[PDB]
């Protein structure tokens, strides 16, 4: 057992009835005195290091060639002047095991934290030394964290794509299904998580070229996609991850759900394909009134109306579908379906729940399309247009496939530096740069939507960490007040930066003129409701920072009207799995699952306390499972009212609560305006 | 007062030989002398024969004649263990360690071995002599079964335990310990049923039943001595094994509620070292907040 | 050709009643009407009573007369499942749903019921008629056993599967599904043993055994129709239950290597939702001609 | 039970110790006087029938519009003038259950045998009334039988494709793999059996752009193809059938074979994809000498040499592969691999065996490409060039994917009519028409190869029927002499028709100039060896027909040199599974499996005696399993010497014989020049 691992395991050993949290710090020192410095490759000067990394195909020549060597050296010096120290052993371990650049033999460390941050900053700035230094100060203060793809791969020649969330629309044809399989394989090859909408696909027992009972339904397509994702597994590094979304009014919805049951046969169950269910308000109304619902055959609806079932508003179309004899449908019990969803989420955490009307009643780009499905993490909610992939030697009709750009603000570090505006604007600029530098040659609709929509996702993390280190309970009304104010400022500065980029470049996102930004509707609740903190403690937390008022929001609305907005979507709160370790932050805006988490690496045990955990804030670091899920829903809705896309919202349940409690949480989330529900993790 | 706790103990002890990987014994087996391997194969073959008849005949026939669904369930479970688990485990051991010809030869050897045939003849004869509604014939068969469970297996068990205790053939030894753990509870249970029948008798009848039990034990014992010498003389252990079988004969008598018959002796210390979520429907009030 | 394969499938399907928590069924049980509760109780008692005959007589009697150590072991395992697992599982379901006095009354009623008794005694009669060393009488009993395992249980299984497919009584429905899965493999296995006997017969004797099987099926089927109306008319399900009986009768016939007797029918969708050549090395000079 | 069913079952009820074969005839009468005539749909005249079939989308109107109604009436009258009668109940039953056109609800019969033959002939003639009458006389005499796709689908609006088999080359890339999956689904949707060569795909543990041990090998692609064929299953009517072919020198050859082991795990086992193994002469030489062989990693060979492993001759490059340190290889025992092949074929009948050198030593188009794999029935052996399917928005390099049209000569009817020449030429014309009217819009390489190669497959059926009905034992040397003469005549007249078509159209197949037809090498054995019958009985059988001599072959060689050949490939002997029933013929050139076959249809059982079976020819109808497989190999080699493509050669084995006997049969087949071995069916 290594010395740093012993020093880390000494945390659980209680002295005077208290955990030895400070010992973790010592572990970090050991982890750097015994391992990191010994296995870190050192060079006589930075010029030699850069030459070795470029020549050995570690870095890219293009992004480094935009700067003189003096500017690169100045950026590296700015990164190293902070003298950044990892506060916990797990932060440094996760960085140097997951993100630090290693030799081809994987035994030496080529990149420190400062080196990786400097390289990512130089990639972000695209030739501006001052902008690169600003990015270096942003990331070394740990105010902003690029996502795992961006942080890991920026500036590296041997790399995947910087985007890892992809949403694909699948049209109801064999050509479109095969193209969707191909694109899923290509994007999993790039290292991205792929979500596919299967609602347009006709159900099982439908007609193919006017022969009856011929379609295999969406379950056969799910089997094909599951095989494709198993095959494309990042060159045998990570398990291929894919998601399939189906509307709850699709007839296959039960069989869809049956793919996640343990009792399902081998020809029914898909193991590497996550599933999500899109639930329109009509289904919730039918379940609430206990009226029996109807699941429709999509192809009959398409034949009758010329549009797909998921392309029209089910609230106004459901009665017409039911009363139409030419539309084929099957009787179901919506309450039984809700109970089945709750039971499946209890067993396996699936499916993801998308409340379609909750997403689309605040969607700014409904003119382009309504949000029909979400991503693999159930937080990307954007307009998508299906593509018509025709036969060979025939021109395809390329639509819009969602691929947003991830990046997370560290709420604790951002707010302690009183730099919400600067961090949000710099993160928006970096996300815009990464979106502009993304070029996928095997996903035509993804590339077209990236060029047109210019959608980015700016998330936040360390919400619970910040609240606990400031003596605020996550379920307290003060925490929701802080979340409201902080995320309203984040939205304000994100919109301001998007409008500034649109003014500078002279271009907005495609079909912006029809958006609620152009019409000013988006700013309605912002020009009438003041989002300043209602509690003195939160106001003192925001001291030293200008909180945008209704007049500031009116000025921003006028600015957007005059200049437009560059990004169709700006904010989405991703789970932030492993980057939260490196940043010493709690994951996403979720409450912490455990105060101290026990992990097993190799044959060794390691202990990670939550950041800033001590005896004084032990009670404020309440575990997520012990919390009331209604108050967690309230906080997530408070944040969601300022996020244009969704939030990865995992439910944290105890083994005691039943499926009725899960359904109640889901229905309260639907009532409170929650757009997506990610997971049902049972303790 | 006891069947339910035996039921629970038997079902919680359930196992399959496939749970134990046997390829780890390959080297310690290879290293044994030809004499040692021969004795080992033959010992396990003798055990296989006993379990074959205990599973095919002994336990099912006793189950048939014992009253009460729970008592029958325990006896049926024990029968299954004998032939579906125990007897089969020996083939798992054989198939790992030995080539097919050696396996074929040892099964031919059980058919022609006079001591093994005699002990099977005697035990199975008593099983097949049980008469419906005749508690005395049933008692006699239960005594025979206890003697098989708690005495006769032990000339065989000695050798795997002897190796296990030296850190040799430990995977095979793990299987054997599981078998032994089962037989110990089987012998106690059948012993308690036998005592039930014995306790119903007059003092005169009891005296005759003790005579039967002791005469049978002595007859089986004398045969087991010859069997033991035949197997163990080539490995130098016959005297040691004899002490072990006498020790276990006393345990069999005790399982039958009788006093020990043989004097206590020191057993080889090596052998001693060898030992879904809850579902509620949705109410109309859960849709309003 | 088949016993080791069935051994594997049987032992890997091993389960215990304690694994399924039953108490959460009370949350749907309380919402059923009196007729639904009455039918369920009566069906459950019917299954319990028939399965007890199979555990005490059917499986052990077949194990007794079948030759072959490996077959006896598989049959012992199946008998164990009847007595140790299935019987305890049925008892557990009853004790959860009804108070002691209600259980005693339902069993009194079903014990006196004409249609349940007719089929129970017909099957038991054939088991009692097996004669030592007479393979014809053994075959007839095997046919009876297959008819019980693969056919007669299904008028009963219908109802728990019907609830299970609707989201009602899910815990007891899970138990019933595990039981049914065991009876399916029992029926297939005993069916293969019957075909082995059948295939050893002359053409005239075969035709005679076919007539026996069809005649027996007809008697049982006509009684099943009456049994079905007696239990299911009060809950309006008899038409669909009858389709399920015929479908399972056809499976039972196929288990015995016979052609289906009844035309193919679709089954209630709710119930559906509930439901080596010898290796010889190349010796060279095989490459030259 | 139906009356005809009872009459057919009356065959096995022996009278005076003999089977009642004549009862079969009675059955047909019943089957027509009680079922077919009552279930047929009669119109006032042919005009109303044709109009009803055209407007109700049963028939394509284009092919019928090329004839005036008087010509169509004359063709139908020619078809009905023969007064064709089905001699067995099963012939009529199979036609009216599998090939006769029925209504949309399949309650009535719209097409008789004469109607179907007339429609197929009118489609074949393409506006020529005399040619249509010639086709009608050819098919009503049952001299020629179009394949099941062509016979069933010709002239139908709801038809699929007329091509039976498709062969795809899969290049070693994710884009090519995805395109192969798409094309396989498209062609299975069209109803054709798809064969894919997986020998170019790099093995398991190869590098995908410098990251090693990344590839899943051919087994992952096999699983993808298996799921694709499961999904595309002819709209749920016929199970999707695919074939995968791998070279025996591929490193994955064991894992490949492990896909068919009965003990294979679910993550490896493939159940709807047939497997074939391509064995060069080098492997047989290594196994014969007992020298340990080496399987190779295709990607290392491609990197070192610039060509794929299966793209070059292993007999000359195996030593270079072994001695090359930059080529990665694994040691195997070739005799153990042969024994594994024999064991697998005994257990499941797989893999198909393709003796590559036997195919390519007489292959006429080696200049275009060597034959590297076969079709799903292991009788199509043609040159194929792999396609380079590039990224989206990049032009793809379209290669040649094999596809040929099947058609079988009925040997008994052809020789009874003494019309080998006329039948062969008319069948060649019909297959040329089927190729010309075939246009597949989703398989580009298949379309290009169909347009360029112009390959057709002209098979033969009722070899054993003709031999047994003429008192010739199938294993006798007289039978092999008859096969030699008959198939030399078939080859002669097929080459003559191909050259005549090339002359009349002024065009040959692509790259004909480099073929052995152009250089005259192909005719060598035909201009030096006489293939006239060596037995007087066979010569009498061939009386009334001009058997080509060496002078006729020299004249044909000169004619080909002057005019060229229209078809790259002309003759391939398919299994002819179910269409042999309608023609009252034994399946293909294979010997009969059983004299009387008992088949269960519905709840009834039927007995089909072999065509012409009686007391006097009972022992001439020797069952295949009772025959010496060496003499069957001799027969198949004798036929194969005159067939440019392969023959679907099924091995018929007894349960008593060992895997050593199967290996001996395989090695004797390789020694005798057998190109492919189809199945190892054990009694
Ligand atoms: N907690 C830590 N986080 C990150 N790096 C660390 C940490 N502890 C030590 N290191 C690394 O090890 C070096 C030694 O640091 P130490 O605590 O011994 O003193 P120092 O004054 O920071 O040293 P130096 O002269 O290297 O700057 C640091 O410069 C740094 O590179
Ligand atoms: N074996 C058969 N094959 C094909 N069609 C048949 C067959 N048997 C009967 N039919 C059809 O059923 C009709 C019944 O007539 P059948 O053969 O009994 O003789 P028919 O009335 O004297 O006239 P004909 O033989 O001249 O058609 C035939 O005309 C024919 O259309
Ligand atoms: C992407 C991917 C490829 N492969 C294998 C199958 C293909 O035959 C093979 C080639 O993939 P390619 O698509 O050719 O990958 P590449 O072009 O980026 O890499 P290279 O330059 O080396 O050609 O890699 C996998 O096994 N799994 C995967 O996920
Ligand atoms: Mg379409
Ligand atoms: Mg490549
Ligand atoms: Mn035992
Ligand atoms: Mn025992
Ligand atoms: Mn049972
Ligand atoms: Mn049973």
């Amino acid at each position: 057992v290594p010395k740093w691992i012993q020093l880390n395991n000494e945390i659980m050993i209680q002295k005077d009835g208290k955990f030895q949290f400070d010992k973790d710090k010592e572990a970090v020192h050991s982890y750097f005195v015994d391992y990191i410095n010994q296995n870190t490759v050192f060079f006589h000067n930075l010029k030699e290091k850069l030459d070795y990394l470029v020549e050995n195909q570690y870095y890219e020549e293009e992004f480094l060639s935009l700067y003189s060597f003096e500017d690169i050296k100045e950026v590296f010096k700015t990164a190293y002047a902070k003298k950044f120290r990892f506060p916990s052993f797990m932060s440094a371990f996760k960085f140097y095991n997951d993100y630090a650049l290693k030799t081809n033999d994987k035994k030496k460390i080529l990149e420190r934290y400062e080196d990786r941050i400097s390289i990512v900053a130089l990639f972000f700035a695209n030739g501006d030394t001052e902008k690169a230094k600003e990015y270096v100060n942003l990331m070394i203060n740990q105010e902003y964290q690029p996502s795992t793809p961006t942080f890991l791969n920026a500036g590296r020649k041997r790399r995947g794509e910087l985007v890892s969330c992809f949403l694909l629309e699948v049209n109801d044809s064999l050509n479109d299904i095969s193209r969707a399989i191909d694109i899923s394989m290509q994007l999993s090859k790039l290292g991205g998580g792929v979500s596919l909408n299967l609602s347009k696909l006709r159900a099982k027992g439908e007609a193919i070229k006017d022969v009856e009972n011929a379609t295999k339904g969406v379950v056969g397509v799910m089997k094909l996609l599951d095989n494709a994702f198993r095959y494309a597994d990042q060159m045998g590094q990570r398990q291929g991850s894919g998601a399939a979304y189906l509307n709850i009014f699709h007839r296959d919805i039960n069989d869809f759900l049956d793919t996640k049951k343990i009792s399902a046969d081998e020809d029914v169950r898909v193991k590497t394909l996550s599933i999500g269910v899109v639930i329109p308000d009509k289904f919730v109304e039918l379940a609430r009134e206990d009226k029996a619902a109807y699941v429709f055959y999509p192809h009959t609806i398409y034949k009758e109306y010329g549009q797909h079932m998921d392309e029209m508003d089910m609230n106004e179309m459901y009665d017409k579908f039911v009363d139409n004899p030419r539309v084929k449908k099957e009787k179901i019990n919506p309450r039984k379906l809700l109970e089945k969803l709750a039971m499946l989420r209890s067993e396996s955490g699936y499916p993801y729940i998308m409340f379609q009307d909750n997403v689309n009643k605040v969607h700014a780009n409904n003119h382009i399309s309504k949000v029909k499905f979400s991503n693999l993490c159930s937080e990307v909610l954007q307009a998508s247009q299906v593509s018509s992939y025709t036969d060979y030697d025939e021109e395809d009709e390329i639509g819009l496939d969602i691929s947003c750009n991830l990046g997370s603000l560290n709420i604790l570090n951002v707010m302690e530096h009183k730099s919400i505006e600067k961090t949000v604007k710099l993160a928006t600029d970096s996300l815009t740069h990464v979106s502009e530098t993304t070029d996928i040659r095997n996903a035509p609709a993804v590339r077209r939507a990236n060029k047109a929509m210019k959608s980015i996702g700016l998330g936040a993390m360390n919400l619970h960490g910040y609240l606990a280190q400031n003596g605020i309970a996550y379920e307290s009304p003060e925490a929701r007040d802080f979340a409201n104010t902080f995320f309203m400022m984040v939205n304000f500065y994100s919109i301001q930066r998007s409008a500034e980029i649109a003014k500078e470049k002279g271009e907005t996102f495609d079909q912006y003129e029809g958006s609620t930004y152009a019409t000013g509707e988006y700013f309605d609740k912002y020009v009438s409701t003041d989002f300043s903190p209602k509690y003195e403690k939160i106001a003192n937390l925001f001291e030293g920072m200008h909180i945008p008022t209704t007049e500031d929001w009116k000025k921003l609305k006028a600015f957007v009207a005059e200049h437009g907005m560059y990004h169709s979507y700006r904010l989405c709160i991703a789970p932030t799995g492993s980057i939260s370790y490196v940043q010493s932050s709690t994951a996403s805006v979720m409450p912490i699952m455990e105060r101290i988490e026990e992990r097993t690496y190799g044959n060794s045990k390691t202990y990670y306390p939550m950041p800033g955990l001590a005896s004084n804030n032990w009670f404020f670091y309440k575990e997520a499972y012990d919390m009331d899920m209604f108050k967690v829903v309230d906080m997530i809705a408070t944040i969601q009212q300022h996020i244009d896309q969704g939030i990865s919202f995992t439910l944290f349940l105890k083994d005691t609560m039943t499926t009725r409690d899960l359904n109640r949480i889901d229905l309260y989330a639907h009532h409170r305006g929650i757009k997506t529900i990610y997971y049902a993790r049972t303790k | 007062d006891f069947t339910q706790m035996f039921y629970n103990q038997n079902v919680k002890q359930f196992w399959l030989p496939e749970e134990i990987a046997l390829n780890g014994d390959l080297l310690t087996w290879k290293y044994l002398g030809k004499n040692e391997q021969d004795t080992y194969m033959k010992v396990l073959a003798g055990l296989t024969l006993l379990d074959t008849e205990q599973g095919n005949t002994g336990m099912p026939i006793v189950a048939e004649h014992v009253d009460g669904h729970q008592r029958k369930a325990v006896l049926n479970f024990m029968a299954m263990m004998e032939n579906a688990v125990h007897a089969k485990s020996y083939s798992n051991i054989f198939m790992t360690l030995a080539p097919t010809e050696t396996i074929n030869e040892v099964f031919e050897w059980v058919k022609q071995n006079k001591y093994l045939q005699k002990k099977a003849q005697m035990i199975v004869g008593l099983y097949k002599a049980i008469q419906k509604d005749d508690e005395i014939s049933l008692f006699k068969a239960m005594v025979a079964s206890v003697y098989l469970e708690s005495f006769l297996f032990y000339s065989g068990f000695y050798y795997p335990l002897y190796f296990y205790g030296q850190g040799k053939l430990m995977q095979s030894g793990e299987i054997i310990n599981l078998i032994l753990r089962d037989e110990a509870i089987h012998g106690v249970y059948v012993g308690l049923l036998a005592q039930e029948i014995y306790n119903k008798q007059t003092e005169e009848k009891k005296a005759e039943l003790r005579e039967f039990a002791i005469d049978l034990l002595n007859q089986l014992y004398e045969n087991e001595l010859e069997y033991t010498e035949d197997l163990y003389d080539q490995v130098g252990l016959s005297h040691d094994v004899k002490k072990f079988i006498r020790y276990n004969a006393n345990k069999a008598l005790m399982n039958l509620g009788f006093d020990p018959y043989f004097e206590e002796e020191d057993i080889n210390p090596i052998v001693l070292n060898g030992l879904k979520a809850t579902v509620e429907p949705l109410k109309d009030d859960d849709f309003y907040f």
